[PDB]
């Protein structure tokens, strides 16, 4: 059954997915709920640029300026070696 | 009672054991649930202290869980009651 | 080359003389190649002394027992035949035990001329019975390993000695076994372990040293006729 | 295989169909059908094999040939009988006391009558004589020395042994044999003969050209290294130098298990039969360390692995080095266009044939969506389905036949490309793997001492295997102990020093057998081989090796030292040469495991076998097993969440690895489609509550 | 014997056989 | 014989009750039988109070 | 017929020389010699047969 | 096998070695395990220690087909099985495979560790004689080693005049000395003088009366030396036996020490059995030659008398005294009659130490019909229908049998081994029946507190007037519970109501004089699901009374299913198998 | 008691084996002496033996080569008996070319310094016209035995055969001994012990290697205090 549950690459992602909480949140918090509401990690649904920067009250270029920092804080290989093994 | 010390996974004897409890069914289930109070103690150490409690004696240097409480029941350490 | 491993060597004292010896590790199998050499060296190569012969008043051919006292001559015979005694004049020394009178006769009732000793004088031997006197001599020299009783080889120069067994050696019994310490990191070496128990003349450490001593001879001998060939060395320590 | 009588098939009877009286053996077998070999399976006697002599009936009857023997005079007219005619006349034997002229000696003679009844007839009444002895039996039981000494049932486990055997690398042949293995070696086909007559031009590792005495020349083209059909080694090597003459029906190159022309099946072991430290426990056999050494019992295994790249929905496949996310480390081994370089050693796990398959779209997970945005790396909408060496397999890599669509090749519909890559290995012989000798005396190997710790004889020899006592007597086959003993006879090799005469036992035997060399190579048939008056007057001289030693005695022992204490045995051992095979039941073939593997479609059990990963069935009996324990807890592990509790496995796994407890079990998953199949049958089943 | 280049081993067969085997693959 | 004995249960309304012994098996709970039973699987286990203290 | 029964079982089992205590045998004729028939109803419930 | 147990406890090892800092994660653990890099072992060996696997077999006949056992790391690719539990298993090693299963949580670790485990599981669940006691060649090794050979080397002869006795010897260790030395051999009679061990109990009576207490006490026995090897493999508290170890002595032995002494005491004392019994076994020169195998010297002359009776029944068919079936049965019991007498004079033949009879008479295995067919006579060879072929085969398979006595041997080899397959099936089809049968038949009360209970046999009258003993009292009346007393001339009572009944109670019955006592069983328990504890008495596996959880329904069926397959026919009464 | 420490005198018999005698010992005693020594001579005795070849021809073991006779697995299992002594414990090479008709032997082996062929007489392969075959041969130190390393764990290539080694120099090993035992309890063994070694290293230096290594580990129980 090629479609069944393969019971390594579940528990693989739970612990990506605790893992990667810990990383989002060696940052601050403005940062780590620009990237969560970014790619949906908090209901499944990919807020963008308008809808963040209404539900934060500011310009979408401001969160598209903390997209590119944050996205570069963690290209930085101390917020990646515990995420690198994850592909 | 002059027998030679045992080794591995029969330490402590089952017949030292058999004379604390009713029958040896009774020394599973009160061996089993003994080892997972010691593993919920070693799960729920990082937290805040709750009601767990154990091993109540000194463990190895890397010891399963239901071999502590084994040695427990031999050392008269717990008490039980049946169903 | 190198032995890639050193191997030890530690003792579980268990008695006062009773041992136990493990060396570990070897290569497999060197556990068997030293331990039964060890095994006949400690039995057959420590030198000591014992009881060869002894005579006795009052019994010429009734060699079932003696009068005046209670225990037969066979019993007398195997207990004197247990008795820890060292020396140093290699000539066949006489020692007399001798005593008057009802009681108990122990080991330290014997009178020992100049070098030779009793190491347990509070040993039991014999019980006498209404003013019997009991008389006997020994006949003590040393040797090594065990001898049979040796059978008399002359015919009546001495009409009352009657020969014994002689127990020469400190140690009484040595058994051995072998084990399998670490068969994956390792590629399954071996265990040796020893249990040797001696009497009170020499610890077991001591027996063990001694016949380390005459076995590391014994292979020099054979390791004296090309010095300069490459063996296996284990090195410093 | 082939010679092979099967009573079922179509228009035949099945194994369920089977009474009991269709499997014993009637009387009218004898000389048509072998009654000794029959699988041991639940097939005994519905499949059987043709005698030696046989020959068949254009009515599809089994005709036998028999010496017509006219008012006492035995005569060489040779006519076939099927087993009606067999039942008219009356039929002797061909041990019997013929006087040189087709005489018979004495008149009370042994004689079978119609229905099955052994007699004494006068001889006279006697009008057919057996062709030979063995006649009654097949091929592979002809190659049994000392059969007769044999028990039936071990006898039969030989015949069925003998042929599990597999090709050795070296493949030396027997001493001690019967008649059967030159003849059933050439006429078993896998032996190149000379077609025709001539002489030797030019030899190789590969082809050999014969130059035939009228002018024309012929090239025997050898098959190399080539895959037989379970795995084995199918080497051809030649036998001939280039300046020999041949004749025609001559052996001209060696098989698989042919040496010199004749069958070897495995090699001669020096072997002794006393039973050392337990290892030797219940048919169990230890061996040197010097047939690991020196590679007496080792066998090369040959593995066909296969793949092809056919066409889908979405596309096309595509054999190619652009896999995906796989370190450039996995793809040194790899050429330039997939599959693996010519010699490359492989491990478990490894990529052989480097094929990928489209995907399509599928929306993302969004951490694997924030992994892709951060590291850069695409979606890479290819799917890489590789082929890779499965689990438990290693060795080299022999040979890559490739195809293709491109070459207008022969390829079902459907299918671009195809390829198969050729692995093989070189088994050692290892503990756990399966030994026997030519009397069913089969056995597994308990443990390769090293060579010190083997008893050694008063020469410095060692034995090499050791077998057990307790396994003889009470099996009834001690023909392996006439065997050991002929072995050494033959190994020795003896002189009958005949100098006031011939000795006593010795004046049947025949002419060039008074004396015989070492590695002497002899053969006992087997209805008329070796007498033990005759063994035990071989034993008695048996001249000794390169001192003045003769180290097995009159009666067939030897005195053993004990190699890994030091001391001799204090009662003497018997030793000598066997003969034993390598079985095809290697522990590498058997052993198995698994964690968490495939799982079935419909229900969802652990699938099933060593081609898949596949668990054990935890079958009936050991529930019932379990339950008269009383262990009930791991009876709901086993049945609950170890095989069919679908949402359980994964939080058992989970707890596992994050050292939790393993939560309690729910529901199996056979028992809800038990539940559904209720329901479609029109019963209303409902689980209530209270 | 009847095989050209056939070992030399020999037999304990205390008989001799008319009839040769026959061609072992004629069924 | 499970197409007899399933229909003339299924025309008697046949409850069962699941007391037995290969039901427990086939359904997955835990059997009446060894360490199933409630006098064993009800154990209540717990320190006592005198090295609880001197805990 | 209890006694017939364990005696006429263990008399094979004796005979090929198998020690088996009868109380295995006894647990097995206990579950033989349960039920009991219906000769009469009474008038209650109970299908003679 | 390490290569195996890396893939069983993939999980443990996952976990652990990211516990270690080996791995960042699990995914890098879990490839970490694939490639194999050697840190993976070291890992291994702390997950494995103290974790307890199964070892199935198919087919499970009985209870004692999974058992549990501490694993251990082993080179090679080959599971290593214990030899002590082959007969539970009926496991030879002819290529036999097992099956490692593993528990998980901490009730089944629990349930294999304390259930389930080897050492626990020493008698039958059915008789109760010892499973773990050693069997075959560990059993000819302890045979030698306790057997006496009068006229060997280094004697106790207590001849004087000239010299003394020479056959005293202080102390065993001095008697190993000597023996080690040429001198003593193993198995000669001498006059140790011991200090450890326990006499019996007319010489503890005698030197001691009440109360000597070994450790310190010395009593002097004429016994051999490897007597003396052999008690000191048992414990201390067993007194000294000084007899040859046959297979019933050590079976009696073995179950005397599991019904007195705590089950790990059994464990230890079997595993020394089983190494003393090997390596006397290797010295015991137990091997097969043909110049071992002799033949009976007078046999030609047993075959020419009875060959003469055959001869004259032969000739009274022919002139018509009696017709085809009287002249076969009449030859029939002739030839039974030679195979008696050829059989007869081999047993006289042989020496003693001849290992093929050594074998047979340590009980260690083969009867000895086996060693009649080795040499001297088969015998007469059946059928295919069953009768007896009237020939018969006259040829032992040391001679060499002919072509058609080898083809009449050949129909009862191949009708046997159909009829073996055939009964297994039949067999585990029975089982299969009895379990559905008996599934509802568990433990259930303490005591149903019944009056009502069957009478036993127990050692009927004799003619003249004695207790004789009833053979067969182990089966029917042993591990059962009184519900009656035993009273007796208007005595006292001898026995009260319930008590478990072994052995010294039974010799203290016999003793008194009664023969018949009402006991409880399982028909008339009162209780009304199952049976109750005291009706069931004693379980056969522990030795104590049996607990309040078991499903005896099923140790009863799997005991009387299991051990069918050897239960074979005979020559219109059903009288095997179809008969039960 | 004896008070005479025991000797070892020698007796050579052919070049490569050689009777050693040692008397007199403790009585009792000689059978364990002679297998200690014998299973320390049969062993662990260094020597040196070929590791991996390298036909330029093939590019693996299961394979042929045009022109000799033989093929691959044949070569390996007779380069598997060549006898051969190197000096230094680096592996170093030695080649092997041949053109053109007849037999190959292990004379035709060119060695650099410090190894030595013992045996110039082994047939290794036969050729004809067509025949060409040129190795290089891995010699390496080493004791005991070694089965083949492994190519994926070293970082060799494909053209690399791995062989099995066997570091052994002795061949044959046996001993008898002569118990006077009198009746005057003047008791001493003699041990005749026997060495054939496979004309690698004379017998000499082998038994004085295996006493060196018994007095290295004997010397561990000696050295306590
Ligand atoms: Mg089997
Ligand atoms: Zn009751």
């Amino acid at each position: 059954d090629s479609e069944a549950v393969v019971a390594v690459d579940a528990v693989s992602f739970t612990l990506l997915q605790d893992q990667l909480q810990s990383v989002l949140d060696t940052l601050s918090e403005r940062e780590a709920g620009v990237v969560r509401l970014r790619f949906g990690l908090t209901d499944g649904q990919p807020r963008t640029l308008d809808e963040i920067g209404q539900v934060y009250g500011v310009t979408r270029e401001r969160i598209r300026q903390i997209e590119s920092k944050t996205m570069s804080k963690l290209r930085h290989p101390s917020r990646s070696q515990v995420l690198r093994d994850y592909l | 009672g002059g027998y030679d010390t045992p080794l591995g996974i029969t330490n402590p004897p089952i017949d030292e054991l058999l004379d604390r409890v009713s029958s040896k069914y009774a020394l599973v289930i009160y061996a089993a649930k003994r080892a997972r109070q010691i593993n919920d103690y070693y799960n729920q150490l990082g937290e805040g202290i709750l009601e767990y409690v154990g091993p109540l004696v000194e463990p190895g240097l890397q010891e399963k869980p239901l071999s502590i409480a084994l040695r427990e029941i031999h050392a008269d350490l717990l008490e039980h009651t049946e169903g | 080359m190198l032995i890639s491993q050193r191997p030890t060597l530690s003792e579980d004292v268990l008695t006062d003389n009773r041992s136990q010896f493990v060396i570990e590790p070897l290569e497999p199998g060197f556990g068997y190649t030293l331990g039964n050499s060890l095994r006949r060296t400690l039995l057959s190569s420590i030198p000591g002394a014992a009881v060869t012969s002894i005579r006795i008043d009052g019994v010429l051919h009734e060699f079932t027992t003696v009068p005046g006292v209670k225990e037969d001559v066979t019993e007398i015979i195997l207990n004197l035949k247990s008795l820890v005694v060292s020396s140093e004049e290699d000539e066949p020394v006489t020692m007399y035990l001798r005593k008057q009178g009802p009681g108990e006769v122990t080991a330290g009732d014997i009178v020992p001329p100049a070098g030779v000793t009793v190491h347990n004088p509070g040993m039991h031997i014999a019980t006498l019975n209404d003013k019997g006197k009991l008389e006997v001599e020994l006949v003590v020299e040393r040797g090594r390993g065990y001898v049979p009783a040796v059978q008399n080889r002359a015919s009546g120069a001495e009409i009352g000695r009657i020969p014994v067994d002689s127990i020469y050696s400190p140690v009484l019994k040595v058994t051995y076994k072998v084990d399998a310490t670490r068969v994956e990191q390792r590629t399954d070496f071996d265990k040796l372990i020893l249990d040797v128990e001696t009497k009170n003349s020499i610890s077991p450490r001591d027996a063990l040293a001694s016949a380390g001593k005459t076995l590391v001879e014994l292979f020099g001998l054979a390791r004296e006729l090309n010095v300069e060939a490459e063996g296996i060395e284990i090195g410093p320590s | 295989h082939k010679r092979r009588l099967s009573a079922l098939g179509p228009g035949g009877l099945s194994r369920e169909r089977a009474g009991l009286e269709v499997r014993d053996v009637h009387p009218s077998h004898y000389g048509r059908m072998c009654p000794i070999e029959t699988p041991e399976g639940p097939n005994i006697g519905l499949i059987g094999s043709l005698s030696v002599y046989a020959r068949v009936n254009p009515f599809g009857f089994i005709e036998t040939p028999y010496r017509k023997v006219v008012d006492g005079v035995v005569s060489d007219e040779i006519v076939y009988l099927t087993a009606d005619e067999e039942d008219r006349h009356v039929v002797a034997q061909a041990n019997s006391p013929i006087d040189a002229d087709g005489r018979f000696v004495e008149p009370r003679v042994l004689v079978r009558r119609k229905a099955g009844e052994v007699e004494y007839v006068p001889s006279s009444e006697v009008d057919y004589m057996d062709v030979s002895p063995r006649q009654m039996v097949s091929v592979a039981t002809a190659m049994i020395p000392f059969l007769e000494h044999d028990d039936a049932n071990r006898a039969l486990m030989g015949a069925n042994m003998q042929r599990q055997a597999v090709p050795l690398v070296r493949s030396e042949a027997p001493l001690v044999g019967t008649g059967m293995e030159l003849r059933a070696a050439i006429d078993a086909g896998d032996v190149v003969v000379a077609e025709e007559s001539g002489v030797i031009e030019e030899v190789s590792a590969d082809y050999i050209t014969v130059m035939h005495d009228n002018g024309t020349r012929r090239t025997y083209r050898m098959r190399k290294f080539a895959r037989s059909n379970h795995g084995t080694c199918a080497n051809q090597c030649p036998i001939v130098d280039a300046g020999d003459r041949v004749e025609a029906g001559q052996v001209i190159a060696d098989g698989p298990c042919t040496d010199d022309g004749e069958m070897a099946l495995g090699k001669n072991l020096l072997v002794a039969i006393m039973p050392w430290e337990g290892h030797n426990y219940e048919d169990a056999i230890i061996l040197s360390n010097r047939l690991v050494e020196e590679d007496v019992l080792t066998s090369i295994h040959i593995e066909e692995h296969e793949i092809d790249a056919r066409d889908t929905k979405l596309g096309a496949e595509e054999i190619t080095r652009d896999i995906p996310n796989i370190s450039d480390e996995v793809l040194a081994d790899l050429d330039e266009r997939g599959i693996v370089r010519i010699g490359a050693e492989v491990r478990d796990g490894d990529i052989l044939v480097g094929k990928v398959t489209p995907k399509g779209e599928t929306e993302l997970t969004p951490e694997e969506r924030l992994l892709r945005a951060i590291f850069g790396e695409k979606a890479r909408e290819v799917r890489d389905t590789s082929l890779k060496v499965p689990h438990g397999e290693s060795g080299k890599v022999i040979g890559i036949r490739v195809f293709s669509r491109e070459d207008e090749d022969e390829l079902p519909a459907g299918v671009n490309e195809l390829v198969r890559v050729y692995v093989a290995q070189k088994r050692k012989i290892s503990d756990g793997d399966k030994l026997a000798g030519r009397h069913g005396n089969k056995g597994v190997i308990g443990k390769i001492l090293p060579v010190e710790d083997m008893p050694f004889l008063a020469d410095g020899t060692p034995v090499d295997i050791i077998l057990n006592t307790h396994g003889v007597p009470r099996r009834m086959n001690i023909g392996q102990i006439l065997e050991t003993h002929l072995g050494w006879c033959a190994h020795s090799g003896w002189k009958v020093d005949a100098a006031k005469g011939v000795p006593d036992w010795a004046a049947r035997l025949p002419d060039e057998l008074l004396e015989a060399q070492p590695n002497a190579i002899v053969s006992t048939p087997v209805f008329d081989g070796a007498q033990e008056a005759e063994l035990q007057g071989l034993l008695s001289c048996t001249l000794p090796n390169r001192d003045g030693d003769v180290l097995v005695d009159a009666d067939g022992k030897a005195m053993l030292f004990d190699g890994r204490s030091g001391e001799p045995f204090p009662y003497p051992v018997t030793v000598g040469y066997m003969y034993i095979m390598k079985l095809h039941h290697l522990v590498d073939d058997k052993i198995h495991a698994r964690s968490t593997g495939p799982y079935s479609m419909i229900t969802q059990q652990p699938l099933g076998g060593k081609a898949q990963f596949g668990g054990q069935r935890f079958g009936e009996m050991e529930c019932w097993a379990m339950q008269a324990y009383g262990a009930a807890y791991t009876l709901q592990e086993l049945l609950t969440i170890k095989s069919d509790d679908t949402v359980g496995r994964v939080k058992v796994y989970e707890a596992i690895v994050k050292g939790e407890n393993i939560p309690e079990p729910g529901i199996p998953e056979s028992f809800k489609v038990l539940l559904k199949e209720l329901q479609s049958l029109c019963l209303n089943v409902e689980v209530l509550s209270s | 014997n009847s095989v050209p280049g056939a070992p030399n081993r020999v037999s304990f067969a205390k008989l001799r056989e008319p009839l040769e085997v026959p061609g072992l693959l004629d069924v | 014989e499970t197409t007899r004995v399933l229909t003339d249960a299924a025309i008697n309304c046949r409850s069962d009750k699941l007391n037995g012994l290969k039901e427990n098996v086939i359904i997955g709970k835990l059997i009446p039988a060894g360490t199933g039973i409630n006098r064993y699987r009800n154990i209540a286990v717990q320190p006592t109070e005198e090295a609880r203290a001197a805990a | 017929v209890q006694i017939h029964l364990v005696r006429e079982v263990q008399e094979v089992y004796r005979a090929q020389g198998v020690s088996i205590h009868d109380k295995h045998i006894e647990v097995i004729v206990r579950q033989m010699l349960r039920r009991v028939t219906i000769i009469d109803s009474g008038s209650t419930e109970f299908l003679p047969g | 096998p390490k290569l195996m147990a890396l893939e069983l406890f993939k999980p443990f090892v996952m976990k652990r070695l990211v516990d270690l800092n080996h791995a960042q994660n699990i995914k890098s653990a879990k490839r970490m395990v694939e490639r194999q890099r050697p840190q993976v072992w070291d890992v291994l060996e702390e997950v494995i220690a103290e974790h307890p696997v199964l070892l199935n077999r198919a087919p499970t006949l009985h209870r004692l087909g999974i058992q549990a056992f501490e694993p251990m790391l082993v080179e090679g690719k080959a599971i290593q099985l214990h030899p002590l539990v082959c007969e539970a298993f009926n496991a030879d090693f002819d290529g036999d495979q097992m099956a490692v299963h593993l528990p998980l949580s901490a009730e089944a670790q629990a349930e294999a560790r304390i259930l389930m485990l080897s050492s626990n599981n020493i008698l039958s669940p059915a008789s109760g004689r010892p499973l773990a006691m050693p069997r075959l060649d560990m059993v000819t090794g302890l045979y030698y080693l306790t057997t006496e050979v009068p006229g060997d080397t280094g004697e106790y002869q207590p001849a004087s005049g000239d010299h003394p006795e020479t056959g005293v010897y202080s102390s065993p260790a001095e008697a190993i000395m000597a023996a080690d030395r040429g001198v003593l051999s193993v198995r000669a009679k001498i006059k140790v003088r011991l200090t450890q061990l326990r006499p019996p109990v007319e010489i503890e009576a005698e030197l001691f009366g009440h109360s000597g207490w070994q450790p310190g006490d010395a009593w002097m026995a004429e016994t051999t030396l490897g007597r003396v090897m052999f008690n000191e493999l048992l414990p201390l508290g067993y007194p000294f036996v000084n007899k040859q170890m046959h297979k019933k002595v050590q079976a009696a032995i073995i179950n005397d020490l599991a019904e007195r002494y705590p089950m790990i005491v059994v464990a230890q004392t079997v595993d020394k059995l089983k190494d003393a019994g090997f390596y006397w076994a290797t010295r015991s020169g137990v091997t097969v030659s043909m110049a071992d195998v002799l033949v009976p010297p007078r046999k030609k002359e047993i075959l020419d008398h009875y060959e003469e009776r055959a001869d004259k029944v032969e000739k009274q068919f022919q002139r018509g005294a009696l017709n085809h079936d009287e002249r076969n049965e009449a030859l029939v019991e002739i030839w039974k009659e030679a195979t008696d007498e050829v059989g007869q004079a081999l047993r006289e033949h042989y020496p003693d130490d001849n290992p093929i009879i050594t074998i047979v008479d340590s009980g260690a295995t083969g009867n000895f019909t086996q060693t009649r067919t080795l040499a001297g006579m088969k015998g007469l060879v059946t059928n295919p229908k069953g009768e007896f072929i009237p020939r018969p085969v006259k040829s032992s398979f040391r001679e060499g049998l002919t072509v058609l006595e080898y083809f009449i041997n050949t129909h009862g080899a191949r009708k046997g081994l159909a009829d073996t397959a055939l009964r297994t099936a039949d067999s585990g089809y029975l089982t299969r029946r009895l379990v559905d049968v008996s599934q509802d038949v568990i433990v259930r009360e303490h005591d149903c507190q019944t009056e009502r209970g069957i009478v036993v046999e127990l050692a009927e009258r004799a003619p003249d007037g004695t207790l004789i003993r009833d053979p067969y009292i182990e089966t029917s009346a042993y591990a059962r519970t009184l519900g009656t007393d035993a009273v007796d001339e208007a005595g006292n009572v001898i026995v009260e109501r319930g008590q478990d009944l072994g052995d010294p109670e039974i010799d203290a019955l016999l003793a008194a004089g009664i023969t018949q006592v009402k006991v409880r069983s399982v028909l008339t328990c009162a209780t009304s699901t199952g049976v109750c504890a005291t009706c069931y008495g004693r379980s056969m596996a522990t030795g104590k009374l049996v607990d309040i959880g078991e499903a005896v329904g099923i140790v009863a069926a799997q005991s009387i299913g299991e051990p069918g397959t050897q239960l074979t026919m005979r020559t219109d009464i059903t009288g095997g198998l179809p008969r039960v």
